DNA sequence: AGACGGCTGGCACGACTTTTGCCAGATCAGCCCTGG
DNA sequence: CCAGGGCTGATCGTGCAAAAGTCGTGCCAGCCGTCT
């Protein structure tokens, strides 16, 4: 070869200030967008029972507060009650700690002890052990609260003391010959144990509200499902006759000028906005067609996908689509996804076929826990699994699949049967 | 007071306070812009009314 | 609370609109003549004693434009709700009740 | 048994210690209805 | 703070008697508010936050 | 009790996706000025 | 009075490519189950 600065050819690219403008523009959400929108608005002058019910509820941390009240105690014991009970979590332990709280107090005279008292006097209340400044003693007093006469009550009561690493790492081999406990009996003191209300705060509140606005919608009309986009969530603006039918009457250069430069600009951006909206039907149509599978089957029914496989479907480059799809969710019988969802990676299985690592992750889901659970089912076990399906996956990409799935190991879910 | 959950939709009590902010909104951006006497007025006069 | 700014000057429509006219009794104006300036279609006179016209009377858009046209930049006129500030604020009460 | 918040409580402690003693205090209509009032262009205010 | 007299500072009114009623002023608008509004967002329904 | 085998997870290294950053210019048509 | 020349402005333009990011799979260390 050789070095030097010749000149090459044929390619395409243009650009402007303006324009740029109008690409950025469907990179964001309509909630977000309408926002950018209203902001036009105001810059453009030619583009445009009282208390219903209102019950008021219970909420925990005022639940706690009512029996402060009625329980008897001095100002300082008072003071510290309501400083206690401030801090305190919707699960029901409390946030900070028992020293910091004595910080929180600023007095010499308060102690430590005296925080205990005050503490512990809360700490049976409504419901049982709560404010627990760290669950292994919530569970101790639970325990505490319930009568002799219930069998396997110091097993539960030995283990829950100081032997917690061994239930969570559910080494039971490990618990029996610390514990010197009965062996395939202790499994009921574990069954007492296991029946105890952790998080007893979490009950109180309930009420939670419905939220979510999907941005497309596609529903089974006959087979081949149509989609249409959201009506009343797509933005729109219409120009102001008003104005419009007064920039030629006007009688100065000043006025007439100015009505002008707007009406240009006005029209450029309803002409950005409509852009916006039909590249994105277009587009939400052409990812759901390939993805037909999907709806009807599952996720373990949708075929591994690319960009560029729904690029080359439309006519728009790859950037554009990627732009588009950001935060927009759409709506169907199945429920809400992100645009974005459909696109995964592939692996390459038997028969030539490739497996989008969603589908194989639902999969890997449904086996995992539909499984003896005496012997649990490791990865590499599973790999071996799959490969008679067919997928070929190897062990660490199953790892990193059953890891995801917020699911921990093997040997760490084996439990009693 | 949400209805269904997912839009709160206040009503009776906020829809002419939205309406008096983004007109206020509109009127103070558009005059420092140097408009004309009649767009501003217009403004002005549909913000006395509302 | 909280409070909005309202660059542009607003009239308060407990007064003025009840039985009683308030702004009316304060300027000795009739009510027409305030609801008509209060919207930006009467275009009032402030001030100006030069020239032969009125401290308080109607001047309407064409007879406004006469009258700049004529008396050059001499009868300073308003048509917005600062004209009812303009007319009540530059006006003594003293002198006013001794009138009276 | 009104709308005052500092006063439901209080009655309600006293009741269930025996002690049968009222503190009225202020309800909290009269504080709504300054506050709408306040909302409008006319001052409002108690002195002492 | 002591912690002791903040909470009893709460429970606490005047006499109250003598109420009077007069004409506001830009001035005691400005006092009796704490900031001023300049967009007509009431909600969002992104996180549910003001 | 000690060695062996299995398990998991961190980290690394190519093959491969995706996400952000550009910034006019020339060309055509109607109206006004001027020559025929 | 009619045709020729000048000049301004109105109009058209959603991609190519460079770097950051993710992906899958392998390599190796450290813990734990089991037989000798």
């Amino acid at each position: 070869m050789k070095q030097g600065l010749q000149l090459r050819l044929s390619q395409q690219l243009a650009m402007t200030p303006q324009l740029q403008q109008a690409i950025r523009l469907l990179q964001l959400s309509t909630l977000e967008l309408q926002q950018e929108l209203q902001q036009a608005l105001e810059s453009n002058p030619l583009l445009e029972l009282p208390v219903y019910q209102g019950e008021t509820t219970q909420t925990l941390q005022d639940y706690l507060m009512w029996q402060v009240e009625l329980t008897p105690f001095t100002d300082t014991d008072r003071a510290i009650a309501t400083s206690i009970v401030d801090a305190v979590d919707d699960t029901g332990y409390l946030t900070i700690q028992i020293e910091d709280i004595v910080d929180s107090i600023g007095d010499d005279e308060i102690g430590l002890e005296e925080v205990e008292a005050v503490l512990k006097r809360i700490q049976r209340f409504d419901p049982v052990g709560v404010a627990a400044k760290d669950l292994r003693d919530c569970l101790l007093i639970q325990l505490s609260q319930f009568a002799k006469e219930t069998p396997w009550l110091e097993e539960a009561r030995l283990i829950i003391s100081d032997h917690l690493d061994l239930l969570a790492n559910h080494d039971f081999r490990t618990l029996m010959r610390v514990t010197r406990l009965k062996e395939e009996v202790l499994k009921e003191a574990v069954n007492l144990i296991q029946s105890l209300d952790p998080r007893p705060g979490q009950s109180i509140q309930t009420s939670e509200p419905e939220y979510v606005i999907p941005d497309v919608l596609v529903r089974k009309v006959s087979g081949r499902w149509t989609v249409e986009l959201n009506a009343d969530s797509i933005p729109r603006l219409k120009i102001n006759q008003q104005y419009a039918a007064m920039g030629n009457s006007a009688r100065n250069d000043a006025d007439g000028q100015f009505i002008r430069s707007n009406l240009q600009e006005a029209r450029w951006l309803i002409k950005s906005l409509e852009s916006r909206n039909d590249t994105l039907l277009r587009v939400s149509r052409c990812i759901v067609e390939q993805q037909q599978a999907f709806f009807e089957q599952g996720e373990e029914y949708m075929k591994p996908m690319v960009l560029a496989d729904i690029a080359q479907a439309v006519e728009m480059h790859e950037s554009t689509i990627s732009r588009v799809t950001t935060q927009k969710y759409l709506h169907s019988p199945r429920g809400i996804f992100e645009l974005k969802y459909f696109f995964s990676s592939h692996v390459n299985t038997e028969g030539g076929g490739e497996a989008s690592s969603t589908a194989i992750r639902a999969l890997v889901k449904k086996l995992i826990a539909a499984e003896n659970p005496a012997k649990p089912l490791s990865d590499s076990k599973l790999t071996s699994m799959l490969s008679e399906q067919g997928i070929m996956v190897a062990r660490r990409t199953v790892a990193k699949y059953r890891e995801s799935l917020s699911i921990p190991p093997s040997n760490q879910r084996k439990q009693l049967v | 007071v949400p209805l269904d959950g997912g839009r709160f939709a206040t009503s009776d009590l906020n829809d002419l306070y939205r309406r008096v902010i983004n007109r206020n909104n509109r009127l103070k951006r558009l005059l420092d812009l140097a408009a004309p006497d009649i767009i501003v007025r217009n403004e002005k006069r549909m913000l006395q009314e509302a | 609370m909280g409070h909005i700014e309202l660059a542009s000057p607003t009239a308060h429509i407990w007064f003025l609109k009840s039985l009683p006219s308030r702004i009316g009794l304060l300027l000795d104006m009739p009510l027409r003549d305030i609801e008509r300036v209060l919207y930006f279609e009467s275009y009032v006179v402030i001030e100006g004693g030069m020239t032969n016209l009125e401290r308080q009377q109607i001047l309407t858009e064409e007879q406004y434009l006469d009258a700049l046209e004529e008396f050059g930049d001499e009868f300073d006129a308003k048509m917005g709700a600062e004209a009812i500030q303009a007319l009540l604020k530059s006006m003594d009460l003293e002198q006013e009740c001794e009138q009276l | 048994k009104s709308d005052d918040v500092n006063g439901r409580t209080k009655m309600y402690k006293n009741i269930v210690d025996g002690n049968h003693q009222m503190e009225p205090g202020m309800p909290e209509s009269f504080n709504v209805l300054l506050k709408e009032i306040r909302s409008l262009g006319i001052n409002i205010e108690l002195e002492d | 703070k002591d912690l002791l007299k903040f909470l009893k500072a709460q429970t606490k009114t005047e006499e109250f008697d003598a109420i009077k009623i007069a004409l506001a002023s830009p001035d005691m608008i400005r006092s009796w508010s704490f900031g001023e509004v300049k967009k007509p967002e009431t909600i969002n329904y992104r996180t549910f936050k003001p």
